[PDB]
Protein backbone atom coordinates (compact mmCIF):
# COMPACT_ATOMS: atom_id res chain seq x y z
CA UNK A 1 0.00 0.00 0.00
CA UNK A 2 3.01 2.34 0.06
CA UNK A 3 4.35 3.48 -3.12
CA UNK A 4 7.21 5.48 -2.98
CA UNK A 5 8.46 8.99 -4.35
CA UNK A 6 12.29 8.15 -4.32
CA UNK A 7 14.10 5.11 -5.93
CA UNK A 8 14.57 2.62 -4.07
CA UNK A 9 17.12 -0.56 -4.62
CA UNK A 10 17.43 -3.88 -3.56
CA UNK A 11 20.50 -6.44 -3.70
CA UNK A 12 18.96 -10.06 -4.28
CA UNK A 13 20.69 -13.39 -5.38
CA UNK A 14 20.46 -15.26 -8.56
CA UNK A 15 18.28 -18.70 -8.27
CA UNK A 16 18.86 -21.54 -10.12
CA UNK A 17 15.94 -22.44 -12.31
CA UNK A 18 15.89 -26.33 -10.74
CA UNK A 19 15.61 -24.37 -6.98
CA UNK A 20 13.11 -21.94 -8.64
CA UNK A 21 10.79 -24.52 -9.97
CA UNK A 22 10.75 -26.14 -6.55
CA UNK A 23 8.52 -23.66 -6.06
CA UNK A 24 6.96 -22.35 -9.22
CA UNK A 25 6.83 -25.41 -11.12
CA UNK A 26 6.70 -25.64 -14.50
CA UNK A 27 5.84 -21.91 -14.63
CA UNK A 28 8.88 -21.09 -14.97
CA UNK A 29 9.90 -21.26 -18.69
CA UNK A 30 13.24 -20.94 -20.72
CA UNK A 31 13.37 -16.55 -20.97
CA UNK A 32 12.69 -16.72 -17.28
CA UNK A 33 15.46 -16.07 -14.37
CA UNK A 34 14.84 -16.34 -10.68
CA UNK A 35 16.07 -14.09 -8.16
CA UNK A 36 15.04 -13.04 -4.79
CA UNK A 37 13.43 -15.39 -2.07
CA UNK A 38 16.02 -13.50 0.28
CA UNK A 39 14.21 -11.17 2.16
CA UNK A 40 13.31 -8.76 -0.58
CA UNK A 41 10.80 -8.49 -3.01
CA UNK A 42 10.09 -6.60 -6.58
CA UNK A 43 6.72 -5.35 -6.55
CA UNK A 44 3.79 -3.61 -7.88
CA UNK A 45 5.02 -0.45 -10.20
CA UNK A 46 8.88 -2.66 -10.53
CA UNK A 47 7.82 -3.88 -13.76
CA UNK A 48 10.18 -3.11 -17.23
CA UNK A 49 12.99 -2.38 -14.74
CA UNK A 50 16.38 -3.95 -14.22
CA UNK A 51 17.94 -6.20 -12.44
CA UNK A 52 21.34 -5.59 -12.88
CA UNK A 53 24.42 -7.77 -12.05
CA UNK A 54 28.41 -6.45 -12.86
CA UNK A 55 30.03 -8.32 -15.43
CA UNK A 56 33.56 -7.89 -15.96
CA UNK A 57 32.98 -4.74 -13.24
CA UNK A 58 30.12 -2.80 -15.30
CA UNK A 59 26.57 -3.19 -14.48
CA UNK A 60 24.97 -5.63 -16.94
CA UNK A 61 21.11 -6.34 -17.58
CA UNK A 62 20.19 -9.34 -16.89
CA UNK A 63 16.42 -9.50 -15.80
CA UNK A 64 13.77 -7.46 -16.22
CA UNK A 65 11.33 -7.56 -13.52
CA UNK A 66 8.43 -9.16 -14.73
CA UNK A 67 6.07 -11.76 -12.13
CA UNK A 68 6.25 -13.42 -8.85
CA UNK A 69 4.19 -13.99 -5.59
CA UNK A 70 0.73 -11.93 -5.97
CA UNK A 71 1.29 -10.77 -2.34
CA UNK A 72 5.37 -9.10 -3.20
CA UNK A 73 6.30 -12.49 -0.60
CA UNK A 74 9.75 -11.67 0.12
CA UNK A 75 10.48 -15.39 0.83
CA UNK A 76 9.25 -16.59 -2.29
CA UNK A 77 11.31 -16.89 -6.01
CA UNK A 78 11.01 -13.07 -7.87
CA UNK A 79 10.57 -14.14 -11.78
CA UNK A 80 12.85 -11.47 -13.74
CA UNK A 81 13.04 -12.26 -17.82
CA UNK A 82 16.41 -13.56 -18.77
CA UNK A 83 18.13 -11.09 -21.46
CA UNK A 84 20.92 -13.44 -22.40
CA UNK A 85 17.58 -15.72 -23.91
CA UNK A 86 16.27 -12.13 -25.36
CA UNK A 87 19.24 -10.13 -25.93
CA UNK A 88 19.76 -11.26 -29.63
CA UNK A 89 16.26 -10.02 -30.64
CA UNK A 90 17.06 -7.22 -28.60
CA UNK A 91 20.21 -6.80 -31.07
CA UNK A 92 18.21 -7.81 -34.16
CA UNK A 93 15.63 -4.99 -33.09
CA UNK A 94 18.05 -2.26 -33.00
CA UNK A 95 19.78 -3.69 -36.34
CA UNK A 96 16.23 -3.24 -38.56
CA UNK A 97 14.59 -0.07 -36.82
CA UNK B 1 27.65 1.45 -20.35
CA UNK B 2 27.11 -0.32 -16.99
CA UNK B 3 29.53 2.34 -14.94
CA UNK B 4 27.48 4.95 -13.49
CA UNK B 5 29.30 8.51 -12.85
CA UNK B 6 27.13 8.81 -9.18
CA UNK B 7 28.61 5.81 -7.94
CA UNK B 8 25.76 3.58 -6.44
CA UNK B 9 26.52 2.53 -2.44
CA UNK B 10 24.56 -0.96 -1.44
CA UNK B 11 23.67 -0.34 2.41
CA UNK C 1 -20.68 -14.08 -12.73
CA UNK C 2 -17.52 -12.05 -13.49
CA UNK C 3 -19.02 -8.75 -12.17
CA UNK C 4 -18.99 -10.91 -8.66
CA UNK C 5 -15.46 -12.20 -8.63
CA UNK C 6 -12.61 -10.45 -6.72
CA UNK C 7 -10.45 -7.69 -8.19
CA UNK C 8 -6.92 -9.61 -8.94
CA UNK C 9 -3.65 -7.48 -9.24
CA UNK C 10 -2.41 -10.54 -10.82
CA UNK C 11 1.66 -11.75 -10.38
CA UNK C 12 2.61 -9.27 -12.53
CA UNK C 13 4.74 -6.21 -11.25
CA UNK C 14 2.91 -3.13 -13.15
CA UNK C 15 0.94 -0.82 -11.19
CA UNK C 16 -1.91 -0.20 -14.20
CA UNK C 17 -5.33 1.67 -12.98
CA UNK C 18 -8.06 -0.26 -13.85
CA UNK C 19 -11.84 -1.10 -12.16
CA UNK C 20 -13.72 -3.62 -10.86
CA UNK C 21 -17.49 -4.07 -9.99
CA UNK C 22 -17.87 -3.85 -6.11
CA UNK C 23 -21.21 -5.89 -5.41
CA UNK C 24 -20.60 -4.49 -1.55
CA UNK C 25 -20.81 -1.09 -2.83
CA UNK C 26 -23.28 -1.64 -5.90
CA UNK C 27 -20.88 0.00 -7.66
CA UNK C 28 -17.25 0.08 -9.63
CA UNK C 29 -14.53 0.38 -7.87
CA UNK C 30 -10.93 1.27 -8.82
CA UNK C 31 -8.08 -0.83 -8.39
CA UNK C 32 -4.55 -1.55 -9.63
CA UNK C 33 -3.95 -4.29 -12.22
CA UNK C 34 -0.35 -5.83 -12.47
CA UNK C 35 -0.45 -6.63 -16.17
CA UNK C 36 -1.33 -10.18 -16.53
CA UNK C 37 -3.57 -13.19 -15.25
CA UNK C 38 -6.28 -11.81 -12.96
CA UNK C 39 -10.26 -12.29 -14.02
CA UNK C 40 -12.68 -10.44 -16.73
CA UNK C 41 -13.84 -8.10 -13.50
CA UNK C 42 -10.97 -5.78 -14.74
CA UNK C 43 -12.00 -2.93 -16.85
CA UNK C 44 -10.33 0.40 -17.95
CA UNK C 45 -12.62 2.83 -17.14
CA UNK C 46 -15.36 3.26 -14.06
CA UNK C 47 -17.61 3.91 -17.52
CA UNK C 48 -17.09 0.62 -19.35
CA UNK C 49 -17.44 -1.06 -15.81
CA UNK C 50 -20.78 0.49 -15.06
CA UNK C 51 -21.63 -0.40 -18.88
CA UNK C 52 -20.70 -4.04 -18.92
CA UNK C 53 -21.42 -4.41 -14.55
CA UNK C 54 -23.92 -1.58 -13.36
CA UNK D 1 10.63 -2.56 -3.86
CA UNK D 2 9.53 -4.52 -0.66
CA UNK D 3 12.58 -4.34 2.03
CA UNK D 4 14.96 -2.47 -0.28
CA UNK D 5 16.71 1.00 0.61
CA UNK D 6 16.63 4.31 -0.80
CA UNK D 7 18.96 4.65 -4.12
CA UNK D 8 21.92 7.24 -4.10
CA UNK D 9 19.96 9.80 -6.28
CA UNK D 10 21.37 9.50 -9.87
CA UNK D 11 23.33 6.18 -9.01
CA UNK D 12 20.99 3.73 -11.71
CA UNK D 13 21.23 6.53 -14.49
CA UNK D 14 19.69 3.62 -17.12
CA UNK D 15 16.40 3.63 -14.85
CA UNK D 16 13.37 5.17 -16.61
CA UNK D 17 9.66 5.96 -15.57
CA UNK D 18 7.41 4.69 -17.83
CA UNK D 19 4.09 7.43 -17.16
CA UNK D 20 0.96 7.65 -19.25
CA UNK D 21 -0.80 11.16 -20.17
CA UNK D 22 -1.61 11.75 -16.52
CA UNK D 23 2.06 11.62 -15.92
CA UNK D 24 1.46 8.40 -13.51
CA UNK D 25 4.39 6.30 -13.21
CA UNK D 26 2.79 2.56 -13.99
CA UNK D 27 6.50 0.75 -14.63
CA UNK D 28 9.81 0.95 -14.95
CA UNK D 29 12.37 -0.06 -17.65
CA UNK D 30 16.07 0.61 -18.94
CA UNK D 31 18.33 2.52 -21.59
CA UNK D 32 20.26 0.75 -23.26
CA UNK D 33 21.66 3.64 -25.57
CA UNK D 34 20.22 6.83 -26.40
CA UNK D 35 16.80 6.38 -28.19
CA UNK D 36 16.07 2.52 -27.06
CA UNK D 37 14.58 1.59 -23.40
CA UNK D 38 14.35 -1.95 -22.96
CA UNK D 39 10.80 -2.71 -20.79
CA UNK D 40 8.77 -5.30 -20.10
CA UNK D 41 5.91 -6.61 -21.95
CA UNK D 42 2.81 -7.17 -19.72
CA UNK D 43 3.85 -3.26 -19.18
CA UNK D 44 1.34 -2.34 -22.00
CA UNK D 45 3.89 0.62 -23.08
CA UNK D 46 2.35 2.86 -26.03
CA UNK D 47 3.58 5.47 -28.10
CA UNK D 48 1.06 8.16 -25.74
CA UNK D 49 3.22 6.97 -22.73
CA UNK D 50 6.15 9.26 -21.66
CA UNK D 51 9.84 7.84 -21.29
CA UNK D 52 11.18 9.68 -18.04
CA UNK D 53 14.96 9.80 -17.27
CA UNK D 54 17.04 11.34 -15.15
CA UNK D 55 14.96 11.03 -12.28
CA UNK D 56 15.04 10.57 -8.28
CA UNK D 57 12.15 11.56 -6.69
CA UNK D 58 9.04 11.51 -8.06
CA UNK D 59 7.02 14.21 -5.65
CA UNK D 60 10.21 16.69 -6.68
CA UNK D 61 10.04 19.67 -9.07
CA UNK D 62 13.62 20.56 -9.19
CA UNK D 63 15.41 17.67 -10.73
CA UNK D 64 16.43 18.30 -13.88
CA UNK D 65 14.60 15.14 -15.77
CA UNK D 66 13.78 14.43 -19.82
CA UNK D 67 10.39 13.64 -20.05
CA UNK D 68 10.62 11.82 -23.50
CA UNK D 69 7.71 10.80 -26.26
CA UNK D 70 7.80 7.45 -27.12
CA UNK D 71 8.13 6.98 -31.40
CA UNK D 72 7.83 2.66 -31.78
CA UNK D 73 6.82 0.04 -29.21
CA UNK D 74 8.45 -3.56 -30.42
CA UNK D 75 7.13 -5.85 -27.79
CA UNK D 76 8.54 -9.62 -28.42
CA UNK D 77 6.61 -11.28 -30.91
CA UNK D 78 7.06 -14.10 -28.38
CA UNK D 79 5.37 -13.00 -25.96
CA UNK D 80 2.91 -15.32 -23.72
CA UNK D 81 -0.13 -13.88 -22.17
CA UNK D 82 -0.72 -16.36 -20.60
CA UNK D 83 3.17 -17.78 -18.92
CA UNK D 84 4.10 -14.73 -19.28
CA UNK D 85 7.29 -16.37 -21.28
CA UNK D 86 9.37 -13.50 -23.80
CA UNK D 87 8.26 -10.39 -21.65
CA UNK D 88 9.94 -7.77 -23.06
CA UNK D 89 9.33 -4.97 -25.43
CA UNK D 90 11.84 -2.51 -26.58
CA UNK D 91 10.94 1.31 -26.85
CA UNK D 92 12.35 3.83 -29.29
CA UNK D 93 12.60 7.03 -27.98
CA UNK D 94 10.97 9.94 -30.84
CA UNK D 95 13.81 12.21 -29.02
CA UNK D 96 16.99 10.65 -28.11
CA UNK D 97 18.07 11.20 -24.74
CA UNK D 98 20.73 13.12 -23.93
CA UNK D 99 23.24 11.49 -21.56
CA UNK D 100 24.86 12.77 -18.48
CA UNK D 101 25.97 11.77 -15.29
CA UNK D 102 22.74 11.12 -14.17
CA UNK D 103 21.69 9.49 -17.78
CA UNK D 104 23.10 6.73 -19.28
CA UNK D 105 22.77 3.25 -20.60
CA UNK D 106 23.18 0.16 -18.79
CA UNK D 107 25.54 -2.82 -20.39
CA UNK D 108 23.58 -5.55 -22.49
CA UNK D 109 24.86 -9.35 -22.53
CA UNK D 110 26.01 -11.88 -24.03
CA UNK D 111 23.24 -14.27 -25.47
CA UNK D 112 26.26 -16.78 -24.19
CA UNK D 113 26.84 -15.12 -20.63
CA UNK D 114 26.72 -17.33 -17.53
CA UNK D 115 25.65 -15.09 -14.45
CA UNK D 116 25.77 -18.44 -12.01
CA UNK D 117 22.86 -19.19 -9.43
CA UNK D 118 24.23 -17.47 -6.30
CA UNK D 119 24.99 -14.21 -7.92
CA UNK D 120 24.03 -11.05 -5.68
CA UNK D 121 22.63 -8.70 -7.90
CA UNK D 122 20.17 -5.39 -7.48
CA UNK D 123 17.16 -4.24 -9.19
CA UNK D 124 15.65 -0.82 -8.63
CA UNK D 125 12.27 0.90 -8.94
CA UNK D 126 9.84 3.15 -7.44
CA UNK D 127 7.49 0.23 -6.96
CA UNK D 128 5.27 -0.86 -4.00
CA UNK D 129 7.90 -0.83 -0.83
CA UNK D 130 4.89 -2.56 1.03
CA UNK D 131 2.40 -4.77 -0.60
Amino acid sequence: ANTPDRLQQASLPLLSNTNCKKYWGTKIKDAMICAGASGVSSCMGDSGGPLVCKKNGAWTLVGIVSWGSSTCSTSTPGVYARVTALVNWVQQTLAAN
Amino acid sequence: CGVPAIQPVLS
Amino acid sequence: EVCSEQAETGPCRAMISRWYFDVTEGKCAPFFYGGCGGNRNNFDTEEYCMAVCG
Amino acid sequence: IVNGEEAVPGSWPWQVSLQDKTGFHFCGGSLINENWVVTAAHCGVTTSDVVVAGEFDQGSSSEKIQKLKIAKVFKNSKYNSLTINNDITLLKLSTAASFSQTVSAVCLPSASDDFAAGTTCVTTGWGLTRY
